[PDB]
């Protein structure tokens, strides 16, 4: 009986996206979802789905919906799957081997670069181990790759985490800013409030 | 549906300054870069300055460097752009135009503009 | 230093006819070029952000093309409300967004 727009637009048509260690998450709820505008639009370079068919998102129902955008490189786009390892895989963002839900990316080259180089954009290097699927890491203290201390002093042994991708205009198109919003859809036994269009 | 609305057009001797405003109302100023451009009365577009979404990162072209100023005021959306020691040369039409992205040097465009102020400088 | 050159100069058509504008880059700019209709009476507006990409607003009837240092626009029909001078503006190499010179458009 719940009939209106849930905000699709500022999530997927926003100016600045987060950082790869710093990914936004968005609540989704009570919703009449049009996923038809999303699947018909051409401007998407990845949209991969897994599990569901993406035609078929129209009369399924889902209790909540997670949003998650970042901004990432071209070659670390095959990183977001289930059941990979790498740099940002590893150490940054992980999904789970049961994911449900669908990934959506397109090239940003027009808004992420700059000629002397667009440094807003970080990622992890180095942690002690890899994380958990599903969770942030945000703490920023100096890494521990040797023997002697740091007591917050930055040098040998004493390793910053974090990397700034130097995204410029003029990168090959590996190495061009792709913007990335994956959503994952969780159904269990509670009332769904994620219905699509239609007329009972 | 956006409005931009610049002052400060007159007539000045050489060497003088004269301030420069442009109010913009029909979007979010607190996230856009904006951009000042130049039309010669008998020549075509030219650049002249940008600011980010940000007063963190600001450009200016050769031929204005050390004169200029642009400024900005997220509070009330508003810009600014203080000229200097004006020549006879720049008795141009300057538009207040808007940035798509909110980085200064970037492959956007500008999306939109708005109606310029005519300055002379002469005696 | 990058030169942007403008091949018309003036352009004369019908209300049903088609002509081609064409800008060419001295260097290649990578499909980062766009397009500018500057009415003389009032603001300039943009038609084709990038090479071949449609700005909502205005007609579908503009067509953009070309990439590297080659480019081209076209107008299907030049309808009475499309007399203006266009400009060709890159935005790829280090001085910042270089105009081409302009190109009038007189119907008769």
């Amino acid at each position: 009986n719940i009939t209106n727009l849930c905000p699709f637009g500022e999530v997927f048509n926003a100016t600045r996206f987060a950082s790869v260690y710093a990914w936004n998450r968005k609540r989704i709820s009570n919703c009449v979802a049009d996923y038809s505008v999303l699947y018909n639009s051409a401007s998407f370079s990845t949209f991969k789905c897994y599990g569901v068919s993406p035609t078929k998102l129209n009369d399924l129902c889902f209790t909540n919906v997670y949003a998650d955008s970042f901004v990432i490189r071209g070659d670390e786009v095959r990183q977001i799957a289930p059941g990979q390892t790498g740099k940002i895989a590893d150490y940054n963002y992980k999904l789970p081997d049961d994911f449900t839900g669908c990934v959506i990316a397109w090239n940003s080259n027009n808004l992420d670069s700059k000629v002397g180089g667009n440094y807003n954009y970080l990622y992890r290097l180095f942690r002690k181990s890899n994380l958990k699927p599903f969770e942030r890491d945000i703490s920023t203290e100096i890494y521990q790759a040797g023997s002697t201390p740091c007591n917050g002093v930055e040098g040998f042994n004493c390793y910053f985490p974090l990397q700034s991708y130097g995204f410029q205009p003029t990168n090959g198109v590996g190495y061009q800013p792709y913007r990335v919003v994956v959503l994952s859809f969780e159904l269990l036994h509670a009332p769904a409030t994620v219905c699509g269009p239609k007329k009972s | 549906e956006v409005q931009l609305v610049e002052s400060g057009g007159g007539l000045v001797q050489p060497g003088r300054s004269l301030r420069l405003s442009c109010a913009a109302s029909g979007f979010t100023f607190d996230d856009y870069a904006m951009h000042w451009v130049r039309q010669a009365p008998g020549k075509g577009l030219e650049w002249v300055s940008g600011i980010s979404w940000n007063s963190d990162s600001i450009d200016y072209a050769d031929s204005v460097k050390g004169r200029f100023t642009i400024s900005r005021d997220n509070a009330k959306n508003s810009l600014y752009l203080q000229m200097n020691s004006l020549r006879a040369e720049d008795t141009a039409l300057y538009y207040c135009a808007k940035d798509r992205g909110y980085e200064i040097l970037t492959p956007a465009s500008f999306d939109y503009w708005g109606q310029g102020t005519l300055v002379t400088v002469s005696s | 230093d990058i030169q942007m050159t403008q091949s018309p100069s003036s352009l004369s058509a019908s209300v049903g006819d088609r002509v081609t504008i064409t800008c060419r880059a001295s260097q290649s700019i990578s499909s980062y070029l766009n397009w500018f209709q500057h009415k003389p009476g009032k603001a300039p507006k943009l038609l084709i952000y990038g090479a071949s990409s449609l700005q909502s607003g205005v007609p579908s009837r503009f067509s953009g093309s070309g990439s590297g240092t080659d480019f081209t626009l076209t107008i299907s029909s030049l309808q009475p409300e499309d007399f203006a001078t266009y400009y060709c503006q890159q935005s790829y190499s280090t001085p910042p967004y270089t105009f081409g010179q302009g190109t009038k458009l007189e119907i008769k």
